[PDB]
C-alpha cells in the first residue's frame, strides 16, 4: 500500500496492592501502573497509574500508605 | 509385482467342509480391506463376504449368513475361508479379491480393484 | 436390495466402432460428499475381471484412456470410444451402498 | 549485541533453526543480556 | 521378553513395556558384541548398575538401518517428526542391532510399517495409530484415496539383497525416570550409625553422620528435606 | 446446582517430608471457594477434565472410569467388596445400567489387561482426589467425622496418598457407582485445575492452611512475600500485559513455455531453461491431474 | 537452580556421567554458582 | 608446518574400518575403553 504507520508497544505494567496489614483488614485496593484504565467497583485514575478499589475523598491527611505524585491512601 | 495365490477347492461331497487359503506377496496385508467373491459357471459373478482390517467387522451376502466362516491371519498373511454345509449350488469359482478401501468412507465392501488368481470347487 | 438392469446384454459391435454400455439402479447412487458409488468391470475368458472404471469416472490402474463411463443418479453409461479385437469382454456393474453386492446381468461385447 | 550468536533478533534465530541449536543460541543471548541488565543495576546502586 | 520377543510392532504402532520393581543386569547388554549402536543420553553405559530409578519403559519397533541416527534428543526427519518423538531432555537410552535374517525376506516383508504423511509434528511420548487418509491437495477426500487423497502408511519393502543401511534393524529404546525401584546388584550393607560415612541410601548419594531421627514421619514419606533440596532425614529401603 | 466449597481439595503434592516451613507448589489443585456441582439411584454422566475431586457422606461402593466405558478402548472399574477391593483395568462390554444387578457393572473380562487388589477405601464425610499424570493414576484420601450434612461442611483437611497405579489410559469421562436397590446420600464433585498455592507445613510435619494464589489479590502477595500476615503498606507482586489477537503479515516464472508448450525435444537433444529472479507458485503444478507421474527425492512436494 | 545443567545437585550428575561430559555439567554449573556468589559480594560491600 | 614441539610421538595400529571413530578424544567402545584411548587434553592429529 506504501501508507506509513506507527509502532507503539502495547500496554504493560507491574500490578501493586494497597493492603493495610492483615491483622486490621482484609480488604485491598489494587493499583495498575501507567493504563488509562477505560479497559480491565471504584476507579479512579492518577498519574502513577489508575487505583482499583479505593474510594476518593476531597479532605487531606497526613498519609501513611504512599501511590505516587502527591496521591496517598 | 503385486500378485495373489490360491489354494485348495476341488471334489467334494455336499454337507461336509472344504479348505480355501489365500497368501499375499507383495502388499501392506494389514491395511487393505479383504472381499470374497463366487462365480458360478455361466453366469457372472456374486459377493458373499467381505472383512475390515484386523477382524472384528465380518459380513455375509443373503444366503450365506452361518454357512460360511472366514477368518484372517495377519502375521502370515493368509486369508482363509473355512466352509461349512456346502451345497451343489455352491460349485462355483471361488476366488480371493482384494478392495482399495482404506478411508472413512471408502465402504470395505466397494471399489476391488485386483483380483486374485483363481481356483474352482466342485461340490458333487 | 438394488434390482439391477444392464441392456441389452449382447452387443455385436463392428471393430473400430464405438460402443455404448449402460447399467441402471433403483436407489440413487449419490452420496452425501458428491461422488459417485457404482464400480464398472470386464471380464476376459479364462481371466479373472478387473476394475475398468471405480466411482464413475476416474482411472483404474492400467486401464487405457479410450474407457470412459458416464452418468449421474441413476443412469450411467460407459463408452469406449474405438473397440478392437483386445475390447472383447462382457461388462458389470456393481455398487457399494447397501449390503449385498449386487452385480449385473453382465454384458456381451462381440466382434462382427 | 549478537553476544557472540547467529543474530541478535530472538525470533529469526528461533524461526530458522531446529530447537536444539536454537537452545544454545538463546542461552548466549540470555547470558549477554542478562550480564548487561546486572552492569546497569550496580552502576545505579553506586550512583544512589 | 523385550529383546528376544519374536515380533516387533512397526514404528507407528511401537509396544510399551513397563519395567518396575525388578533387578537390572546391564553387564549382559553392554558386554554384547551384537548391538551395533549403543549409545546413551544423560547415563553413562559403565555406571548403570550402580543408579537407581522410579521407573524404566521399553520401547520397540523396526526402523532401517539408515535412521536409527533419527531416534535421538532433537533429531529431525520422517520417523523422529511423525512416528516416533524423543524429548530434548531425554534420559534413557536407545539402542539397535541388525535383524536380516528375521525380518526381510525374499520378495519383500511388506509387514513393517511406517507414517510418512502427518500434518504436524509428533508429541514426545505421545504416539498415534489413526488411520484416517491424508488430504495433501485442496479438494476433500471425504475418506476417499485417489489423487491428492493418500492413506499415510505404508511399508518399508525389507529386502535380503539391499545395502546395509536398508536392512532393517530393531530399535529398542530405554528410558529412565530418577521411590526408587529399578536397580542393579550391590552389597546392601548394615546401617552405621553415629559415624561420618559415605551413605547410598537407594540412589540418593552424599556425605555425612547418621543418627535417630524424633522428628514423626508419614507412612507416604521416604525421605526429609528442611529447605533448598538438602536432604534432612532419610528411611532405609529395607 | 451451584454449591461453595470452602477450603477443601488440598494434598501432599509429594512424597516428601517437610516440617515448619512455607512452601509454594504448583500441582493440579482444587481452586479456592469453587463452584462444586452438587449430585444427589440417579447418577448423570459427567467428564474427567484432568482431574476430579469427589467427595461422599454406604451404598455408594465405587466408579467406572474410561473414555468410552465399552470395547471401543480400555477402561477402569474401582469396586469395594466391604472386605477388600477390585481394581481392574480390564476391557468391558456396553454397561447400559451401571449397577451391581451378583453384579453386572463387570460385564465381561475379554482381553483384558491388569487387576489389583488392596485394602478397602470404607455424618462422615469422605473425600477423595483422582488424577492422571505421567501414565499413573493417584488417589488420595482422608475421612472425617461431620455433621453439617445439609450443606457443604467447612474445615481443614490434608489428603495423603493411598496407592499409585501404572496405568497410562485415555480417561476422559467417569461414574459414581451405586448399585441398583429399591437411603438417600450424596456426593459432591470437584474439578481441579494447574493452579499454584503455599502451603504451611507444621512441626507435625502436616499441612495446617494454605493459600490459592488466583483466588484473590490478596493471597498473589502471600505468594510473592511467603507468609501470612502481610504488613500494612503497598507490594509490587507481578507485571501484566495485554496479549496480543489475530497476528498479521505483509514476477511469475514461465512454467507455461515449459509444460504448455508445443514442440519438445528428443531425448538425446533435450532441452534445459535456466529460470531465476521470479516468484514460483508450484501449488498449480501440484494440483493437476494430468501427470500421471509425480516423483522426487531430497524435496517434499507439497512443501516447494 | 540448574543453570541449564541436566540436575541441580553436583553428586548426581557426578555419579551417573562419565567425565567428557560431566566435565561441560560441572562447568555450567561452576559458571552459573560463581556469578550468583559475585552478585552477593558485590550487593554486600555497597550495603557495607 | 609453523609449530615446533618438545617431543612428537608416533602411534600405529590396525583397526576395523569402522572403528575409526573411536580413535578420538572422549569417546567410549572396544577399541576406545580396551585396545586405545586417547585422553581428554589430546593435542595431536590422527590419520587413516
Ligand atoms: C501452467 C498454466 O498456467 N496453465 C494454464 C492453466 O492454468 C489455465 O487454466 C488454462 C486455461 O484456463 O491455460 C493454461
Ligand atoms: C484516555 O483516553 C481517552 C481517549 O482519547 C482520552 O480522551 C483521555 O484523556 C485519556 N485519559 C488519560 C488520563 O490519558
Ligand atoms: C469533592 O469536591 C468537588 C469540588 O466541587 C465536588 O464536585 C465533589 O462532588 C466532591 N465529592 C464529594 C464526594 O463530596
Ligand atoms: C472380595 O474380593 C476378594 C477378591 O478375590 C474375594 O477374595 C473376597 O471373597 C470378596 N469378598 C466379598 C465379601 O465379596
Ligand atoms: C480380544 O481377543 C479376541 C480373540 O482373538 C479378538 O477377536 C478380539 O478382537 C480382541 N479384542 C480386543 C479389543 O483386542
Ligand atoms: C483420547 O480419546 C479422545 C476421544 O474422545 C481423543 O479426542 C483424544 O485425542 C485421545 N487422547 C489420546 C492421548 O489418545
Ligand atoms: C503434633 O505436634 C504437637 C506439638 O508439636 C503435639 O502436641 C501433637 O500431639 C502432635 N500430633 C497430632 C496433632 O496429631
Amino acid at each position: 500500500t506504501l501508507e506509513i504507520l506507527d509502532i507503539t508497544p502495547c500496554s504493560f505494567g507491574g500490578v501493586s496492592v494497597i493492603t493495610p496489614g492483615t491483622n486490621t483488614s482484609n480488604q485491598v485496593a489494587v493499583l495498575y501502573q501507567d493504563v488509562n484504565c477505560t479497559e480491565v467497583s471504584n476507579v479512579f485514575q492518577t498519574r502513577a497509574g489508575c487505583l482499583i478499589g479505593a474510594e476518593h475523598v476531597n479532605n487531606s491527611y497526613e498519609c501513611d500508605i504512599p501511590i505516587g505524585a502527591g496521591i496517598c491512601a | 509385482e503385486v500378485q495373489l495365490l490360491e489354494s485348495g477347492g476341488g471334489v467334494v461331497q455336499p454337507g461336509g467342509s472344504l479348505r480355501l487359503s489365500c497368501a499375499a506377496s507383495g502388499f501392506a496385508f494389514t491395511t487393505y480391506a479383504m472381499n470374497w467373491v463366487r462365480q458360478a459357471p455361466g453366469r457372472g459373478l456374486e459377493w458373499v463376504s467381505a472383512i475390515s482390517d484386523g477382524g472384528g467387522s465380518a459380513y455375509y451376502a443373503d444366503s450365506v449368513k452361518g454357512r460360511f466362516t472366514i477368518s484372517r491371519d495377519n502375521s502370515k498373511n493368509t486369508l482363509y475361508l473355512q466352509m461349512n454345509s456346502l451345497r451343489a449350488e455352491d460349485t462355483a469359482v471361488y476366488y480371493c479379491a482384494k478392495t482399495r478401501g482404506r478411508g472413512l468412507y471408502d465402504y470395505v465392501w466397494g471399489s476391488k480393484d485386483y483380483w486374485g488368481q483363481g481356483t474352482l470347487v466342485t461340490v458333487s | 436390495d438394488i434390482v439391477m438392469t444392464q441392456s441389452p446384454l449382447s452387443l455385436p459391435v463392428t471393430p473400430g466402432e464405438p460402443a455404448s454400455i449402460s447399467c441402471r439402479s433403483s436407489q440413487s447412487l449419490l452420496h452425501s460428499n458428491g461422488y459417485n458409488y457404482l464400480d464398472w468391470y470386464l471380464q476376459k475368458p479364462g481371466q479373472s475381471p478387473q476394475l475398468l472404471i471405480y466411482l464413475g469416472s476416474n482411472r483404474a490402474s492400467g486401464v487405457p484412456d479410450r474407457f470412459s463411463g458416464s452418468g449421474s443418479g441413476t443412469d450411467f453409461t460407459l463408452k469406449i470410444s474405438r473397440v478392437e479385437a483386445e475390447d472383447v469382454g462382457v461388462y458389470y456393474c456393481m455398487q457399494a451402498l447397501q449390503t449385498p453386492g449386487t452385480f449385473g446381468q453382465g454384458t456381451r461385447l462381440e466382434i462382427k | 549485541s549478537n553476544f557472540g550468536a547467529i543474530s541478535s533478533v530472538l525470533n529469526d534465530i528461533l524461526s530458522r533453526l531446529d530447537p536444539p541449536e536454537a537452545e544454545v543460541q538463546i542461552d548466549r543471548l540470555i547470558t549477554g543480556r542478562l550480564q548487561s541488565l546486572q552492569t546497569y543495576v550496580t552502576q545505579q546502586l553506586i550512583r544512589a | 521378553e523385550v529383546f528376544n520377543a519374536t515380533r516387533f510392532a512397526s514404528v507407528y504402532a511401537w509396544n510399551r513395556k513397563r519395567i518396575s520393581n525388578c533387578v537390572a543386569d546391564y553387564s549382559v547388554l553392554y558386554n554384547s558384541a551384537s548391538f551395533s549402536t549403543f549409545k546413551c543420553y544423560g547415563v553413562s553405559p559403565t555406571k548403570l548398575n550402580d543408579l537407581c530409578f522410579t521407573n524404566v519403559y521399553a520401547d520397540s519397533f523396526v526402523i532401517r538401518g539408515d535412521e536409527v541416527r533419527q531416534i535421538a534428543p532433537g533429531q529431525t526427519g520422517k520417523i523422529a517428526d511423525y512416528n516416533y518423538k524423543l524429548p530434548d531432555d531425554f534420559t534413557g537410552c536407545v539402542i539397535a542391532w541388525n535383524s536380516n535374517n528375521l525380518d526381510s525376506k525374499v520378495g519383500g516383508n511388506y509387514n513393517y510399517l511406517y507414517r510418512l504423511f502427518r500434518k504436524s509434528n509428533l508429541k514426545p511420548f505421545e504416539r498415534d495409530i489413526s488411520t484416517e487418509i491424508y488430504q495433501a491437495g485442496s479438494t476433500p477426500c471425504n475418506g476417499v484415496e485417489g489423487f491428492n487423497c493418500y492413506f499415510p502408511l505404508q511399508s518399508y519393502g525389507f529386502q535380503p539383497t539391499n545395502g546395509v543401511g536398508y536392512q532393517p534393524y530393531r530399535v529398542v529404546v530405554l528410558s529412565f525416570e530418577l521411590p526408587a525401584t529399578v536397580c542393579g546388584p550391590k552389597k546392601s550393607t548394615n546401617l552405621v550409625k553415629n559415624k561420618c560415612v559415605n551413605f547410598n541410601f537407594n540412589g540418593l548419594t552424599g556425605t555425612g553422620v547418621l543418627t535417630e531421627s524424633n522428628k514423626k514421619f508419614l507412612p507416604f514419606q521416604q525421605f526429609g528435606r528442611d529447605i533448598a533440596d538438602t536432604t534432612d532425614a532419610v528411611r532405609d529401603p529395607q | 446446582a451451584y454449591t461453595n466449597s470452602f477450603t477443601r481439595g488440598v494434598y501432599y503434592p509429594d512424597k516428601v517430608f517437610r516440617s515448619s516451613v512455607l512452601h509454594s507448589t504448583q500441582d493440579l489443585f482444587l481452586p479456592f471457594f469453587s463452584n462444586v456441582t452438587w449430585f444427589h439411584f440417579d447418577n448423570p454422566v459427567l467428564p474427567f477434565n484432568d482431574g476430579v475431586y469427589f467427595a461422599s457422606t454406604n451404598i455408594i461402593r465405587g466408579w467406572i472410569f474410561g473414555t468410552t466405558l465399552d470395547s471401543k478402548t480400555q477402561s477402569l472399574l474401582i469396586v469395594n467388596n466391604a472386605t477388600n477391593v477390585v481394581i481392574k483395568v480390564c476391557e468391558f462390554q456396553f454397561c447400559n445400567d451401571p449397577f451391581l444387578g451378583e453384579f453386572r457393572v463387570y460385564s465381561s473380562a475379554n482381553n483384558c489387561t491388569f487387576e489389583y487388589v488392596s485394602q478397602p477405601f470404607l455424618k462422615n464425610l469422605r473425600e477423595f482426589v483422582f488424577k492422571n499424570i505421567d501414565g499413573y493414576f493417584k488417589i488420595y484420601s482422608k475421612h472425617t467425622p461431620i455433621n453439617l450434612v445439609r450443606d457443604l461442611p467447612q474445615g481443614f483437611s490434608a489428603l495423603e496418598p493411598l496407592v499409585d497405579l501404572p496405568i497410562g489410559i485415555n480417561i476422559t469421562r467417569f461414574q459414581t457407582l451405586l448399585a441398583l436397590h429399591r437411603g438417600a446420600a450424596a456426593y459432591y464433585v470437584g474439578y481441579l485445575q494447574p493452579r499454584t498455592f503455599l502451603l504451611k507445613y507444621n512441626e507435625n510435619g502436616t499441612i495446617t492452611d494454605a493459600v490459592d494464589c488466583a483466588l484473590d489479590p490478596l493471597s498473589e502477595t502471600k505468594c510473592t512475600l511467603k507468609s501470612f500476615t502481610v504488613e500494612k503498606g503497598i507490594y509490587q507482586t507481578s507485571n501484566f500485559r495485554v496479549q496480543p489477537t489475530e497476528s498479521i503479515v505483509r514476477n511469475l516464472c514461465p512454467f507455461g513455455e515449459v509444460f504448455n508448450a508445443t514442440r519438445f525435444a528428443s531425448v538425446y537433444a533435450w532441452n534445459r531453461k535456466r529460470i531465476s529472479n521470479c516468484v514460483a507458485d508450484y501449488s498449480v503444478l501440484y494440483n493437476s491431474a494430468s501427470f500421471s507421474t509425480f516423483k522426487c527425492y531430497g524435496v517434499s512436494p507439497t512443501k516447494l
